[PDB]
């Protein structure tokens, strides 16, 4: 996918 | 758990809260600490150490650590600052030469990591001349509003009259206590 | 101020004023709104930056009266992170920009030469624009990185080789012309497509 | 200030586009492409900055969707990146753990907040809870 994960995992 | 016995106590009262008392040297702030716990200008000797007392108002016994203003003195604050919660600078405004260093040290006092969740406590010591600046004079020349993320508030108290004490200890209380 | 000059002298008697307002900005290095990565008012700091450059770009009193603010700010910024760096980066061009005092101006190339070993590519790319920028500007300073110059060339960035290429170009001079033709011929023969033609 | 701010994903796919120069719609489209294919050709250790068409492209995308901008050589590089990173921290903070699903689905509320922060792609509000909170009660205005 790599869509639903966070844009800065925060 | 249960929390029925906190709740009985906090009933009455059982919030103490803390403070601090920091400062040049000869700038009110054992004058001040004296009137916040007995009322009286009463002279003191020089602050070698350190000066230990608690004052109790509003049901809250905000205890104050008398800290000097001297060379050898001034970098044991930070011992102070430890388990403290609160913490109050008494500024000299009738020394406009010790005004510079008296900012230096409050900057260096708020410039600690160690020392974030305590409110600026600006007291304006030895407002009795008129060579004293006023309540605003006295924080720009010490850039009390350019303190970001600190509660700074800068009061105006006469040593000799006693008068702002009482305005200055609801502010702190109103600070750190915020229930009704 | 940019739009027409006729309004520098009108809004160059605020310069005290926006010296005052940098110089309490920066005294002020914590605050909950606007601090990011320990810099506080990163914006509001690169604009005081920005105006300083532009304002008393031709004058003495206006480089004068920020030239200690530039100073302050020039040591009393770290370029650890990202706002740093711009900050910085800012500083010096403002500096070598203005009419800036002897001091002032080492400083700038020296922050440029220890930005110029960082292994960041962004940081690389900030030090050859610079550089790029401070051409005419201490020329004789921008000789000591004529091997950081020529080192850019054969970097693995297409922006970093672009930038050290175009300083290249820009700090030929009448005594190192002849020297720096073999490395301009040696470039451009072995270049990127895109860059042989430029190097041409 | 931002001559346009594109959000294109890894893919070649475009979640986001705000321009603030007038420009052709084929011109646009052309552009855009062209960025995709610049940043989608570009590898990760390029410093994350082009000069393409004599503007800062700065490309930095810290998830499978980048962002991409284009702003004239007459400030710091640093700024632009600085600029992207609080704006999408307050994206994340607005919308809470941010993704390329919520980006998509959340494409109007992206616009509203993109030009409640930068309009005319020049900086408008510095602070990161003013913004924040602003936002907030121009949707709880129904
Ligand atoms: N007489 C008088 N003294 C004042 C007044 N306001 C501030 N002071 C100062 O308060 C000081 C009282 O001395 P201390 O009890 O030792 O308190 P301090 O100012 O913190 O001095 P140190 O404890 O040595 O740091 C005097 O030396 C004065 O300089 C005032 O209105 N009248
Ligand atoms: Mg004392």
């Amino acid at each position: 996918k790599g869509e639903n994960t966070s844009l800065l995992h925060p | 758990g249960n929390i029925f016995a906190n709740l009985f106590k906090g009933l009455f009262g059982k919030k103490e809260m803390r403070i601090l008392m920091v400062g040049l040297d000869a700038a009110g702030k054992t004058t001040i600490l004296y009137k916040l716990k007995l009322g009286e200008i009463v002279t003191t000797i020089p602050t070698i150490g350190f000066n230990v007392e608690t004052v109790e108002y509003k049901n809250i016994s905000f205890t104050v650590w008398d800290v000097g203003g001297q060379d050898k003195i001034r970098p044991l604050w930070r011992h102070y600052f430890q388990n403290t919660q609160g913490l109050i600078f008494v500024v000299d405004s009738n020394d406009r030469e010790r005004v510079n260093e008296a900012r230096e040290e409050l900057m260096r006092m708020l410039a600690e990591d160690e020392l974030r969740d305590a409110v600026l406590l600006v007291f304006a010591n030895k407002q009795d001349l008129p060579n004293a600046m006023n309540a605003a004079e006295i924080t720009d020349k010490l850039g009390l509003h350019s303190l970001r993320h600190r509660n700074w508030y800068i009061q105006a108290t006469c040593a000799t009259s006693g008068d702002g004490l009482y305005e200055g200890l609801d502010w702190l209380s109103n600070q750190l206590r915020n229930q009704k | 101020c940019e739009r027409s000059p006729d309004m520098l002298a009108h809004f160059r008697k605020l310069v005290p004023q926006l010296v005052r307002i940098l110089k309490n900005l920066i005294m002020s290095g914590y605050s909950p709104e606007h601090d990011v990565s320990g810099i506080s008012d990163p914006f509001l700091q690169v604009r005081i930056l920005r105006l300083l450059r532009i304002l008393g770009r031709n004058d003495d009193d206006s480089s004068e009266a920020m030239n200690d603010i530039l100073a302050q700010v020039a040591t009393n910024t770290e370029t650890s992170k990202n706002v740093g760096n711009a900050i910085l980066y800012e500083t010096v061009l403002t500096i070598m920009d203005i009419k800036s005092e002897s001091g002032l101006r080492v400083l700038a190339i020296n922050i440029l030469g220890r930005f110029l070993l960082n292994n960041d590519k962004n940081i690389r790319y900030v030090a050859l624009t610079s550089l790029l920028k401070t051409v005419q500007t201490d020329h004789n300073a921008v000789q000591r990185h004529r091997s950081t110059i020529v080192d850019c060339l054969k970097d693995l960035d297409v922006s970093i080789k672009r930038r050290a290429m175009e300083l290249s170009f820009a700090l030929v001079n009448g005594n190192n012309i002849r020297g720096m033709m073999k490395e301009l011929l040696y470039f451009l023969d072995s270049c990127e497509p895109e860059f042989k033609a430029d190097c041409a | 200030m931002i001559h346009f701010i594109l959000l294109f994903s890894r893919q070649g796919k475009l979640r986001l586009q705000k321009w603030y120069i007038t420009l052709p719609d084929k011109e646009r489209k052309k552009i855009t492409r062209e960025i995709v294919q610049i940043i989608l050709s570009r590898g990760h250790r390029t410093s994350s900055f082009v000069d393409w068409k004599e503007l800062k492209l700065v490309y930095k995308r810290y998830a499978s969707l980048y962002f991409c901008c284009a702003i004239e050589n007459q400030d710091n590089e640093l700024l632009t990146l600085e600029i992207v990173h609080r704006y999408v921290e307050l994206l994340d903070k607005y919308f809470g753990n941010v993704c390329e699903l919520d980006i998509i689905f959340n494409f109007e509320k992206a616009y509203f907040i993109l030009d409640e922060f930068i309009i005319g792609g020049e900086i408008q509000e510095t602070s990161k809870k003013i913004a924040v909170k602003a936002i907030e009660d121009s949707d709880m205005l129904q």
